[PDB]
C-alpha cells in the first residue's frame, strides 16, 4: 500500500458499491429550462439595486431618480466590485461571490420609464480602471461616451469592454423638458465570455 | 469546467453531525438543513441526482452500524428493536475512526425532487424530496464504560442536473422546508462612486 | 553602420536570454543625463519603465494607461581616447529586489531617470543589493566596456515579466546597472552618456 | 539527468514541523522559510510546479484533519469556526501514526509564482506565490487527556520549471519575503597556492 | 500485503489524488530565458574573488592585481579545489558544491583591463594533477603553457583538460612595460562535457 491508504480525501470522487443495486428509479424525463451551465442563466439581465441612500429594501430601490430642471449634474455612478456595495445581491454578485476570480465582459443596460413627452440627453462614460472616474460632464464627455437620446430611444445596451476597476457616470448634456419626478432603471449581465474559477464558498 | 451543475452542487458536505453514547438518532435525510448548501439548492426548483455518502465515525472520552432506511419502512424504537434487524434495511458495519461509503440511487417519486412546492398533498411537507432516514448504532453490549462516538456523515451529490432557475436567497432562514422569514442592499449617495 | 536612426532622433555611434523582443510608435533613443565616472564611482542602478516615467509620449502613455509592456534597446557609451583605462559592468537585474539602507520606500525602488548613484535601499556593491556577491551577476546578459578593446555597450532586454501586461508605475521589470570593476587609471574624471531607446512598447 | 530542474528543485521537503494540542495553527504556504529550499529557489526568479503534501501525524505523550484553504477563503479562528466545515475546504481524514497525501495545482495568478517582485502591488508582499493555508485539527471532543501530535509535512515540487537564473545565496536571510542582509570571501597570500 | 506497504518512501515519486480536480490552471505562457539543465548555465562565465588577501569582501576583490617593474615574479596562483577556499562562492563552487562528484573539462579565461600603452608578457602554465606546482618561471615555461601578449592581445580562453588535482600559477616573462597598479580579471565556466551526480546538501 501506497502513502495516503485508507484517507477520505473529500475531493476524490471515486466510485462506490450501490446499496440497492436492484431499485430501478424513477426514469428521467425532459423537464423543460435545464440549466447546464451558469453562464447561460448570468447572461440574463437582472434588475440593480442602484438607489441604495434608500433605508430600506422596496421596489423603488430598483428605481434610479432622474429630475427635471437639471443640466450637468450627475444621475447615478458605481464602481465595479462585483463581491461588496451594490453588485453584491444581483444576480452577478450572488453567483461571483461563490467563486474568487472573474474574467470577463459585461454588458451594461439601461431602460428610461419616463413620460413619451419628456426627452433628455444623458452621457454614459466609461472610465477604465486606473484613471479616476470624472466628477464633471466635461471630463466625462472627452472619454468614451455614448450619446443616448432618452426622448427618442428608450433602451440602450452598451459593451464594457474586456476586464478580468473602473469607473461609471451619467450626466445631463441638456436640461430634462418635462411635459406641462422620473425614474431610470438598469440592468445588469454576462457577455458568454465570462469565465469562473477556483469557487468559493462565502460564511 | 467549475461552473458545471455536476461540479457546483456536486461536492461532499457534512449534512449532519451527531454524537451518539455507547445511543441513537434518526435523520430524515433533508440537504436543506445546510445554509451553504440550501443557498446553492435554492437557486434552481428540481435537482436530481443520485446520492453517495461516506461517513467517518471519531470516538471520544468498536463498530458502527449505519442503516439507509428507505421510503415506508419503519423507523427504530428501541436500540433493541426487531427493526434494527430487517432485512430491508442496509446496513454497513464499519469500525469507529475508519469511514463508510455507500451510495443511494434516486428514491424520489417524481422525475425529480421538489425544492419548492405551490400546494398540498403542509405547503412544504412533500413526499417527493423524501429520500428515506439513516439510523445509527454502536453495536457493542453493556460495555462498562460509555464512549462517545462523533459521528461526521459527508454526503456528496453526484450526476446532479437542475432546472427552473430560481431567484437567489438573500436573508436567513427560519424554518425547514417553509420560506418564512422573519435588509439586505446595504446603504452607500446614490451619484458618489 | 554608426548613424542608427530611431524615428525623428538620430544619434551617432548581446540579446538578453537570446529571446528578441517582440508583440502579443514611440520607439526613440533618449539620451539621459551623462554620468560621470570618477576614480571613486561605485556604480549606477536605472530602472525601466520606470527610469522612463517623465521622457515624453514614453512617459506620458506609461501613466496613462496602467498596464504597458516594453522591450529596450540600452546604449550605454563611455567615450574616451587611446590613453585611458577601465572596465564598468553593464547588467540587467530582472526583479531587483533591493535591501534596504521593513520594506525599502518607494522614492528610492523608483528613482527615474537619475536612477540610483551606489556611491552616496542598501548600496552595497559587492552583495548586489540581495545578500548574493557581486561575480556571481554574470550569469545576466552583460558586455565589458574595456577602453583598451571597446567603447559602447548594447544590451537587448525583452519584456521579462509574468503577466502579460502589467502596471509600470508600481513594478519595474528589468534595472540596468553599471557597476565598475576595474578603476578609472588616467593620467580625473570620465562621462557616461547612457541613451535608451524603447522598441516593442506595448499598451493596453 | 541529475541536473535537471525536474531533479533538483523537485525533491520532497519539510517545510514546517509543527506540534498540535488535543490546538491549532495556520500557516501561509512558503517555500522560502528553509533556506535549504530557499537557496535553491532563489537561484531562479520565477518556478512554476504544481504542489504535493504528504502529512506525516506522530502523537507524543487519533484522526488528523489536513484541510488546505485556497486563496480567498476564511482561516479558522476557533476549534469549533464554521470554516472548519466549509465544503470548499478540502480535507483529509487520516488516523495519528498513519500519512496523508494529496496534490494541489498551480494556484498563483500569474503565469509562474513571484520569487522577487521589484516594486509595489510591501515590497516582498505579493498575492502572486500565495498557495493558500493550511490549518490542522485533531478531530475528537473532550478526550479527557491532552496527547499532542507532532505533524511533519512533506511537500515535492513536481513538474518543476525555472526562469531567470539568478545570483547563489551567500550570506543567510533575516526576514521572510524580504532580500534584505545583516565576509563570504574566506582569505587566503594572493599567490600562495 | 508486500513487505514495506504503508511506509512512506520520500524519493518514492507516485501520482496522487487531487484535491482541486476541477480546477483549471492559469495556463503556462512561455517566459524567456528557461533553464532546463544546470549545463546550460555553468557555461556561463564569472568572476573569480581570486585576491581573497582582501580582509573583506568588495569589488576590487574580482581583481588581481598586477605590478609594474616586476620580472619572474608570481601574478596569483590558485588549487583547484571546487568545494572550498576561491572556488567555494562563484557559480562552479555554488552549484559544485550540491553535488559529490564534479567529472567535466573546464574553460579558464582572463581578461586584462590595464591602460592602451602597457603590455606585458605572463606565462600560464598548467600543472596537472600528481605534480608539485612550480615556484619559479622556468619549471613553468618548461610545462604546458601558452605565452599571452596581454599588450595585443587583450583576453586570453585556455581549456584546461578533462579533470574528473593541478595547479595554476602566472609569471613575468619580461617586464611590464609603464605608461609615461594594473588589474587583472579572471573568469571561470564549465565545457559542455560537465557531469554531475550525487546531488548534496550542505549543511
Amino acid at each position: 500500500t501506497l502513502p495516503g491508504s485508507g484517507q477520505f480525501l473529500t475531493t476524490d470522487d471515486r466510485q462506490s458499491p450501490s446499496a440497492l443495486p436492484n431499485y430501478e428509479p424513477t426514469p428521467r424525463i425532459h423537464i423543460p429550462g435545464k440549466v447546464h451551465n451558469l453562464l447561460e442563466i448570468i447572461q440574463v439581465d437582472t434588475l440593480i439595486p442602484m438607489n441604495n441612500t434608500h433605508t430600506k429594501d422596496e421596489v423603488n430601490s430598483y428605481l434610479i431618480p432622474l429630475n427635471a430642471n437639471r443640466q450637468n449634474e450627475q444621475v447615478f455612478g458605481t464602481n465595479l466590485f462585483i463581491g461588496d456595495g451594490v453588485f453584491k445581491t444581483t444576480l452577478l454578485g450572488e453567483i461571483v461571490q461563490y467563486y474568487t476570480h472573474w474574467s470577463g465582459s459585461l454588458r451594461f443596460s439601461l431602460m428610461y420609464t419616463g413620460p413619451a413627452l419628456s426627452s433628455a440627453k444623458l452621457i454614459l462614460a466609461y472610465t477604465p480602471p486606473g484613471a479616476r472616474g470624472p466628477q464633471d460632464r466635461r471630463e466625462a464627455m472627452l472619454g468614451t461616451h455614448v450619446v443616448w437620446d432618452i426622448g427618442l430611444q428608450s433602451t440602450i445596451v452598451m459593451t464594457i469592454p474586456w476586464t478580468s476597476a473602473g469607473f461609471l457616470s451619467c450626466w445631463y448634456q441638456t436640461s430634462l423638458i418635462l411635459p406641462p419626478q422620473v425614474y431610470l432603471l438598469s440592468f445588469i449581465s454576462a457577455c458568454p465570455d465570462f469565465k469562473l474559477r477556483l469557487m468559493k464558498d462565502t460564511q | 469546467s467549475e461552473t458545471d451543475v455536476e461540479c457546483f452542487l456536486g461536492r461532499a458536505a457534512c449534512v449532519h453531525v451527531t454524537e451518539i453514547q455507547n445511543l441513537f438518532n434518526d435523520w430524515k435525510i433533508n440537504l436543506s438543513s445546510l445554509v451553504q448548501l440550501r443557498k446553492k439548492l435554492e437557486l434552481f426548483t428540481y435537482v436530481r441526482f443520485d446520492s453517495e455518502y461516506t461517513i467517518l465515525a471519531t470516538a471520544s472520552q468498536l463498530v458502527v452500524q449505519a442503516m439507509y432506511v428507505p421510503p415506508g419502512a419503519p423507523n427504530p424504537k428501541e436500540w433493541d428493536d426487531y427493526t434494527w434487524q430487517s432485512a430491508s434495511n442496509p446496513s454497513v458495519f464499519f469500525k469507529v475512526g475508519d469511514t463508510s461509503r455507500f451510495s443511494v440511487p434516486y428514491v424520489g417519486l417524481a422525475s425529480a425532487y421538489n425544492c419548492f412546492y405551490d400546494g398540498y398533498s403542509q405547503y412544504g411537507i412533500t413526499v417527493l424530496n423524501h429520500m428515506g432516514s439513516m439510523a445509527f448504532r454502536i453495536v457493542n453490549e453493556h460495555d462498562e464504560h460509555k464512549t462517545l462516538v462523533k459521528i461526521r456523515v459527508y454526503h456528496r451529490a453526484k450526476h446532479v442536473e437542475a432546472w427552473i432557475p430560481r431567484a437567489p436567497r438573500a436573508l436567513p432562514y427560519t424554518s425547514i422546508g417553509r420560506t418564512n422569514y422573519p435588509p439586505v442592499i446595504k446603504k452607500r449617495d446614490i451619484k458618489s462612486y | 553602420v554608426q548613424q542608427i536612426t530611431l524615428g525623428n532622433s538620430t544619434i551617432t555611434t548581446v540579446v538578453c536570454y537570446a529571446e528578441w523582443p517582440e508583440y502579443l510608435s514611440v520607439c526613440r533613443f533618449y539620451t539621459l543625463d551623462s554620468k560621470t565616472w570618477t576614480t571613486g564611482s561605485k556604480g549606477w542602478c536605472w530602472k525601466l519603465p520606470d527610469a522612463l516615467k517623465d521622457m515624453g509620449v514614453f512617459g506620458q502613455n506609461m501613466f496613462f494607461h496602467s498596464l504597458g509592456r516594453s522591450g529596450y534597446t540600452v546604449h550605454v557609451q563611455c567615450n574616451a581616447t587611446k590613453f585611458h583605462s577601465g572596465c564598468l559592468l553593464v547588467v540587467v537585474i530582472p526583479e531587483h529586489q533591493l535591501a534596504s539602507h521593513v520594506s525599502v520606500k518607494y522614492t528610492f525602488t523608483h528613482p527615474g531617470e537619475r536612477g540610483i548613484d551606489l556611491s552616496s535601499p542598501v548600496k552595497d556593491v559587492i552583495y548586489n543589493m540581495n545578500g548574493t556577491l557581486l561575480g556571481n551577476l554574470l550569469i545576466f546578459p552583460h558586455q565589458f566596456i574595456n577602453l583598451r578593446t571597446n567603447n559602447t555597450a548594447t544590451i537587448v532586454i525583452p519584456y521579462i515579466n509574468s503577466v502579460p501586461i502589467d502596471s509600470m508605475t508600481r513594478h519595474n521589470n528589468v534595472s540596468l546597472m553599471v557597476i565598475p570593476i576595474a578603476p578609472l587609471t588616467v593620467p580625473p574624471s570620465l562621462p557616461i552618456t547612457v541613451t535608451i531607446a524603447p522598441m516593442c512598447t506595448e499598451f493596453s
